[PDB]
């Protein structure tokens, strides 16, 4: 892409941004590895919701509530949503966070999310 | 790995930029808004969002009411700071704030309540290690190289000149110009009224800001270019507003950022841009003006409307005595300068000791910035 | 990166598309 | 017209059809020939003048 | 306790639809016409019934006048209301409405009263544990599945257009119009006199909203059409009555929803729905209106004409700026989505928190519609 | 004697015309044109096609009625041209040839409407000399007193400027679109909760009509719903022009509590008390104490009953408590724009003012900049 | 199994592939017009 080397600034941001994105799904993949569940790609798999709510039941080492069963992007936004709410109850200090956020898949929201609840959940 | 690299973070009235010691550029640059939404959600389940920081709220530009913190340099809301802050740390660094040193900058002339406030944040909210507060037109010479020289700084927020030779900073010649581009941008907005376009609401301010960036440029000779403005249309340039519309900018391209060297038209009395480089100039010694005049910077992002270098030359030129020469140093990236100057405070090895402690704050107060910084 | 580069007054993060005027 | 039939009339539907079809295909072979061509031609003058 | 599963009940000027919640489609679909006996004489087939409701109303139009209890979505008649509910609950879903939650639809711009007296209605003579109320326009958008767009409902009663930008609707925005297929039959029967048929009571008012339902089409160029249907009989084609003689429209088929895009046809001052979707668009703030261009969402049994699609899209884009891209979203199960998206809103787990109880309506009355609904 | 100059104001909703010097204007009525919109089938009738003014207003169930100036601004140019014909030779029966025309402008608006205004005047009227004033420097005339703050307030356009000894302040010189007919769409919007419908054009005018009757501006917002909720002494009954009787009731002081809360018309600007509060804190600091008890309202949307008290309590809350509030009210303020105006045309310095005929001729239409502020 | 039917979803599947085909053809066409927009400029710079 030229328009990625074409500034200086963004390029040298991606360039970190590649290797921690390794990092985390190594990071992710351990804690999914009791479960039935791998992560290909952090960004396509986070989409659903389904698993990032898995990964809260691993780490937490409590039950949450089951995800509503739908395919449309309702559903989607609603089982981000319960991830997100569980995690507010939690009090771990998530702000500029949001369901749609992950669900149209922002790259940089979705590392600082995973990026918090590395920190929280240590 | 022993001494770790110390995060620097340019906060201005305009844009927050935020990078590493060594680095060459910024990590990550984005707008200084906090956005919040007016209306009332009427589907049952998207998901809560009390607050928009950044870019989701100059993506979702108009839902919102955009706010900012910081009003002419001074921070006055301070819970959207931590907003801000945390934004930074957290998602755009991935870093861990307990765990590096954090270098800031501020304007020159400012209440003390401002350096304290951002002192005791640092230290009991985010567990810093260690700060250090700097001025802005002060690491504009760190980023230009030399050691002599004087800076005008104009950000979104405020002007400021400060005079350095050879190191040393003379206080009684800083002068602080309240003027500065958002000022501009309102003109902007009172003058497209001439033409029949209305810009009132909080997220076409944004508009207006882009349409400013793109199609303004400052006039070497400004009553002959109002006779080419009357005479032909051969200076018009039309804009695509983001629904379509089209509009035609005509004459006004040279009518906004004028208003830095005639503030007459804002209604203000102070001098421009231009006789406060001259009075700073003279408020210091007779042997020191002379190098002064070979070194004079530009730096932020208000001076990079195409031929503002040339206008101030000519002016200052006209100011001077004649048997001086002038030149007028503008770096191509001076709107990352501020931060780039900052960036080599970083690496030095004798900067080492000049980190405000966690102990020091613990056993002094969050007065001790008033005698560790500047 | 710094402290491999001698002079940052002559750096580019961008063509910046300068001196675009008459 | 008084006189028509109503298969001749859908066949010819279906040659237009095609014909739509067909011509959507040229459209688009066409324009990812030129953006191509104009992304190369603009990374180079970039270049040069950088 | 999960085999409770909600009532959804769509309450259509025409046609009431009701189903269970979690189905694709809903199990009953009747017509809203109750049937009482005419004044010539004594009718044949019934003896202490007072009136009949429903298809059984429909089947005997020859001995009964037939009443809307919905002009224009609102409810004047009450007691019909109760009629049609009560039918609804007992005859076609055979189920108990004290044990089920119930799920209702609306009209944006409605009297105040008409949620208040529905809540009480319903909480008094059903014994409802839990109810809602809902606007359609919302519901549409949620069968539709995207949550950013304009919706344009034509019903049987009214027609009303709202837009919607990430779940956040525009109160300032709504717009309704009192364009429906009531009127459209009217102008059929009056349009149909000059053939030479005649057609004055319900039961004439029912077989000329039978031939429009079937016969008629939306012309895509309105001249071009008249003077290719007085070029030739192409466009002809022949309907049977009841009695037996056969009927040839021929020209006025492609009249009749000529109305929805002229009123001036029907003598009111009012515009076109093209008309009215661009207004509702242009009164929301500049940034959203490229979204909003993009999803235009057609719902309604009214929008089941053929070549409404196409039509309205070259309106608008006659309309809209030539930059800006247009398109229509016309399901071909739009005529049920009011019904569906309710089927999905009853399904949502975070709805269970929307609900309201027995206890709630009893200590705050039935005014607890207006904090407790949009 | 000179021949005295007609002061014409040209008001979004009403025109008002008249002499100057005269203490009242001559002639007032609706800046409104209609068209037909039925066919006639009566041959031998009137064949117009075209009703202005009051005989507009008089036939409202045949016609399709439009407002040439909208926002301050003027939109259509040849209703405009026939609105200034039906004032000059219907209204007045004078000859425009012979006398000076003074006319009246928002202050901040589209330049080329003052153009197109100087265009017409000295092209189709032939007028020997005319000149352009702003509003609420007319009503700060009239007011009589140099120094004060005007805010001002009709059907178009807000405005509120400030003038200190003569002297304006033109970056403090503020400007709001909320205005009459935005209240009325908001009445419409807000009557059609209890069941009544208004749609068409001729339906706008009863609209109108009852907000002017039975509207009024509550002291306390919250105060008065509570009371509205709880009682129901406060209703009142408006009767139709075909027989019916409608009941009003709560509506009465939502509508007018629309222009210190913008938020229920969806806008995110100000309320008037904060826009008033805005303007004088732009201003310089010694110039305020002044500016704080000279506040002159004006415009007949500022004939709310009520208006005045809320304005100062509003105000004084804003205001520093050292600080004393006196909101000027006169009671014929409606006219107050025209009636300086009458003021202004009969000074003998303004005999130096005019635009004549022989400088548009030497230099155009674009001398309206040079001359009129 | 017949013809017919066989006739119908071949007509089907071209009509769709066909407006698909639309879609792509106009959305790349606004891009070209933007990607051309940016480079004259460049070579009147470099003039
Ligand atoms: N390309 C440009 N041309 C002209 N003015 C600009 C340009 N980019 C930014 N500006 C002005 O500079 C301001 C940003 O300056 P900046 O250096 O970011 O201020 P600070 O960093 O102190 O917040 C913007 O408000 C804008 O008005
Ligand atoms: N197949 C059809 N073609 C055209 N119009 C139809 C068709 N079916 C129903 N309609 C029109 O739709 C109306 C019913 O609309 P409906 O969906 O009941 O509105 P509501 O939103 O009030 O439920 C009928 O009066 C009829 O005029
Ligand atoms: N007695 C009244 N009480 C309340 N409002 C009024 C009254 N009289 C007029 N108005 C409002 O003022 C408007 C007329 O203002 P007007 O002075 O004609 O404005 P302008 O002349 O500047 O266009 C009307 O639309 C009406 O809403």
């Amino acid at each position: 892409a030229r328009l990625f080397e074409r500034s200086r600034i963004k390029a040298l941001a991606d360039e970190r941004e590649v290797v921690q994105k390794k990092t985390f799904t190594k990071w992710v993949n351990s804690h999914l590895a009791r479960v039935s569940c791998r992560i290909t790609d952090l960004y396509k798999d986070l989409r659903d919701g389904r698993m990032l709510i898995k990964l809260l039941e691993v780490l937490s080492g409590e039950m949450l509530p089951k995800p509503t069963k739908g395919k449309m992007r309702i559903h989607c936004l609603e089982n981000v949503d319960k991830a997100l709410q569980f995690l507010k109850e939690q009090r771990v200090h998530l702000e500029n966070m949001g369901s749609h956020d992950i669900v149209d898949g922002n790259h940089r929201l979705v590392l600082g999310l995973i990026w918090t609840i590395i920190l929280r959940f240590q | 790995d022993d001494d770790i690299a110390a995060l620097v973070v340019d906060n201005g009235s305009g844009m927050c930029k935020a990078g590493f010691a060594g680095d060459d550029a910024p990590r990550a640059v984005f707008p200084s808004i906090v956005g919040r939404p007016r209306h009332q959600g009427v589907m049952v389940g998207m998901g809560q969002k009390d607050s928009y920081v950044g870019d989701e709220a100059q993506s979702k530009r108009g839902i919102l009411t955009l706010k900012y913190p910081i009003e002419h340099g001074i921070v006055t809301n301070w819970d959207d700071m931590e907003k801000i802050w945390h934004h930074t740390f957290y998602n755009e660094l991935r870093v861990a704030p307990e765990e590096h040193p954090v270098l800031l900058t501020e304007a020159p002339l400012n209440p003390k309540a401002n350096r304290e406030k951002m002192t005791q944040i640092m230290f009991e909210t985010f567990n810093t290690p260690a700060m250090y507060v700097a001025i802005q037109a002060v690491l504009s010479l760190y980023a230009s190289g030399r050691t002599t020289g004087i800076v005008m700084d104009s950000g979104d927020g405020v002007t400021h000149t400060v005079p350095i030779y050879e190191g040393y900073a003379l206080p009684h010649a800083i002068l602080r110009l309240d003027l500065a581009g958002r000022d501009l941008t309102d003109y902007l907005m009172k003058i497209l009224t001439e033409r029949g376009y209305s810009f009132t609401t909080t997220a076409e301010r944004e508009i207006v800001r882009d349409i400013k960036e793109k199609l303004c440029y400052v006039a070497l000779d400004f009553e002959q270019e109002m006779a080419t403005a009357a005479s032909s249309s051969s200076l018009e340039k039309s804009y695509e507003l983001p629904d379509g519309q089209v509009i035609t900018i005509g004459n006004e391209r040279f009518r906004c950022p004028e208003a830095l060297f005639q503030p007459s038209f804002l209604g203000m009395e102070s001098c421009g841009i231009h006789e406060t480089t001259f009075n700073s100039i003279m408020k210091c010694d007779v042997d020191i003006r002379k190098d002064l005049y070979a070194n004079t910077v530009l730096s932020g992002g208000t001076t990079m409307y195409p031929g503002i270098a040339d206008r101030m030359q000519k002016e200052i030129t006209a100011l001077a005595p004649s048997t001086m020469k002038i030149k007028i140093i503008a770096p191509p990236e001076r709107k990352y300068s501020v931060w780039i100057g900052g960036s080599i405070l970083a690496s030095l090895s004798t900067f080492q000791q000049m980190w405000i402690s966690k102990q020091e704050y613990d056993e002094s107060g969050p007065s001790i910035v008033h005698r560790k910084c500047f | 990166a710094i402290l491999d580069i001698e002079r940052p007054d002559l750096m580019i993060y961008e063509p910046h598309f300068t001196y675009s005027l008459l | 017209m008084a006189g028509i039939t109503t298969i001749e009339a859908v066949k010819r539907k279906i040659q237009v059809l095609q014909q739509q079809a067909d011509d959507a295909e040229e459209r688009a072979e066409r324009l990812q020939r030129e953006v191509e061509g104009e992304r190369r031609a603009r990374e180079q003058a970039e270049a040069e003048v950088a």
